[PDB]
DNA sequence: GCTTGACAAAAGTGTTAAATTGTGCTATACTGGGAGTCACGGATGCG
């Protein structure tokens, strides 16, 4: 399963964090599996009437 | 104290202008790269090998496919008929016949 | 260190196959991210092995 | 001859250049005869 | 997920960060950062800069 | 303050607290909701190899069975992940009992729940028996295989740390009938195997030590500094060889012609494949014995010490 | 500059036995750990 490189997930700066513009502790949740995160939407179920 | 690494030195006459003549192969891999090796004079042509990226190849000739085949492995299904025969299977198919 | 890459990774390689629930998969994969950091960079999270 | 030391962030195809063979395997050496296994840490 | 799962994607771990950084664009981000910098007046400058 | 909540902090990266939290997400089943899920889940299996077996051949089936079919499939493997997942915590229960034998924590309740699977794959519940009497047992047996398979640098296998434990159990029972810790003939009374493999068994036992240990009173040097090498090159000698290289093949072979030519093959100086007495009878028109004889004769002629004098120092 | 032949020791073939290594299996019931804090600069926000 991939992984992600830990100098890069914190040090302040996290470089990840400010890369995704996400904070460090719901960067921290999602990586290390207790959130979920939504990766993409259609618009074609959102601007559909 | 004294320190092993299970190995040795040695120092004889290298060079490079006299050589053993290399027999080259080249191995097509599962998934889509090729590597090459060379082997000696003895004309060997092996049919498969294991190759750097850890994923098994066969020669680009082709020749003799599946050279050899080990057991397959057991299963769920094998498990459940070593303690159940077909009839009971059926009736429970049966019984879960509606709602 | 590395063992418990080979080691953690190799059972994931298992658990996949065996098609396991959901928590199994995801403790195995945050271990597995777990380990991988300490083998870069020991102690930054967490206590250390 | 040296004239300038760079350093990038190395992706997944470099890692993979950078080794002949995959370690598939955890043991380090055997317990008898003191060689290395096919395919542990210290594989020859 | 049960009611209109199809509509979307969601994950968690180091898996879903992989995707939020694959679809991630460094163009876009970017003219954001450098429009808030000049645009903003407080804090916001100094997060964006 | 940070004084209060640093406590709380590190809560979220400590997954003993955490995977004992989220696994209570669902209650322990008891015998009467167990046994239907368990001929759910063959149902749902033996519906699914049908498919294939009937798909041998080729049929048509009517819309409301093919749709009954796959839903029992489907309920099935939920029902497996039901019963799965409602015996973690046996599964942690028993884990805990190995903490501190080299594995760490959280992977013994990883082959924990590994073992509580193939326990699920064998539970009958024909024989009327509880899933945990029967899956305490594979839990153990996964747990213990995996712990005296990989909680060594040096895999000692399965079959050798049987007998190391035996020995060690042995030893640290024994010495209450005595007052001693056994030696080899007292544990050789008991083992049923004799001083010499037991002692071999106790070598096999050892584990390495690391090298990053600090030694010195000091946290400046390391154990491993003062690693003599047994395998460095030494200059001199490399010289040397060369010199002789340069002495023995270079001069002393040049003093015999064809009769020196010889050595060049027998010996393999030229090439390194030494070379049996016909195998070089026959690149030149004479026999083996021939070969033989020649190479008696320079033999006889440079082991006299008029040549060999400026041959001999290097190992006189 | 060297052969025929005859003997005994060393280098290989092959079958068999013994040991060594790897996977599976055990059915009363038991169901979720435990270990000896402060100082520093940076992000947020107040006017």
């Amino acid at each position: 399963a991939p992984v992600t490189h830990i100098w890069y997930f914190k040090g302040v700066p996290s470089r990840l964090g400010y890369l995704l513009d996400l904070a460090p502790k719901d960067l921290e949740k999602i990586i290390y599996f207790a959130a979920y995160v939504i990766t993409s939407v259609d618009d074609e179920m959102r601007h559909n009437e | 104290l004294r320190g092993s690494r299970l190995g040795a030195v040695s120092y004889e006459t290298d060079r490079n202008h006299d050589l053993a003549p290399r027999q080259v192969a080249r191995y097509r891999t599962d998934n889509g790269e090729e590597f090459d090796v060379p082997f000696a004079d003895d004309a060997e042509i092996p049919g498969t090998w294991l190759c750097r990226n850890g994923l098994e190849g066969t020669l680009i000739e082709g020749d003799v496919p599946e050279p050899k085949k080990v057991k397959p492995p057991r299963t769920h299904w094998d498990m459940l008929l070593e303690r159940r025969s077909v009839e009971e299977l059926e009736e429970l198919l049966k019984e879960r016949l509606d709602l | 260190l590395y063992r418990r890459v080979i080691n953690r990774n190799n059972r994931l390689k298992r658990l996949i196959d065996l098609g396991a629930p959901e928590i199994i998969v995801n403790n195995e994969k945050r271990m597995l991210q777990e380990s991988v950091d300490a083998l870069f960079d020991n102690g930054r999270r967490g206590r250390p092995v | 001859f040296f004239d300038e030391l760079r350093i990038g962030l190395a992706t997944a195809d470099d890692i993979r250049n950078w080794s002949y063979g995959e370690v598939k395997k955890p043991e380090t050496i055997n317990y008898r005869t003191l060689k290395p296994e096919k395919d542990g840490l210290f594989c020859e | 997920q049960d009611r209109y799962g199809e509509y979307f994607t969601g994950a968690m771990g180091a898996e879903s960060i992989k995707k939020l950084i694959e679809n991630f664009d460094i163009d876009a981000e970017a003219e954001s950062l450098r429009e808030v910098i000049r645009s903003g007046k407080g804090q916001k400058k100094l997060r964006a800069l | 303050r940070q004084a209060r909540k640093d406590a709380e902090l590190t809560a979220s990266a400590d997954s003993v607290r955490a995977y004992l939290k989220q696994i209570g997400k669902v209650a322990l089943l008891n015998a009467e909701e167990e046994v239907e899920l368990a001929k759910r889940i063959e149902a749902g299996l033996y519906a699914t190899q049908k498919l294939a077996e009937l798909a041998e051949k080729g049929e048509k089936l009517p819309v409301q069975q093919r749709r009954d079919m796959q839903w029992i499939c489907r309920d099935g493997d939920r029902a497996k992940n039901h019963l799965l997942e409602a015996n973690l915590r046996l599964v942690v229960s028993l884990a805990k009992r190995y903490t501190g034998r080299g594995m760490a924590f959280l992977d013994l309740i990883q082959e924990g729940n590994l073992g509580l699977i193939r326990a699920v794959e064998k539970f009958d519940y024909t024989k009327g028996y509880k899933f945990s009497t029967y899956a305490t047992w594979w839990i153990r047996q996964a747990i213990t295989r995996a712990m005296a398979d990989q909680a060594r640098t040096i895999r000692i296998p399965v079959h050798m740390v049987e007998v190391i434990n035996k020995l060690g159990r042995i030893q640290r029972e024994l010495l209450q009938d005595l007052g001693r810790e056994p030696t080899p003939e007292e544990l050789a009374k008991e083992m049923d195997i004799t001083p010499e493999k037991v002692l071999e068994i106790q070598q096999y036992a050892r584990e390495p030590i690391s090298l990053d240990q600090t030694i010195g009173d000091e946290g400046d040097s390391q154990l491993g500094d003062f690693i003599e090498d047994s395998e460095a090159v030494v200059a001199v000698d490399a010289v040397s060889f060369t010199l002789l290289q340069d002495q023995l093949q270079s001069v002393l072979e040049t003093l015999s012609e064809r009769e020196a030519g010889v050595v060049r093959l027998r010996f393999g100086l030229t090439d390194g494949q030494p070379r049996t007495l016909d195998e070089i009878g026959q690149v030149y028109g004479v026999t083996r014995e021939r070969i033989r004889q020649i190479e008696s004769k320079t033999m006889s002629k440079l082991r006299h010490p008029s040549r060999s004098q400026v041959l001999r120092d290097y190992l006189d």
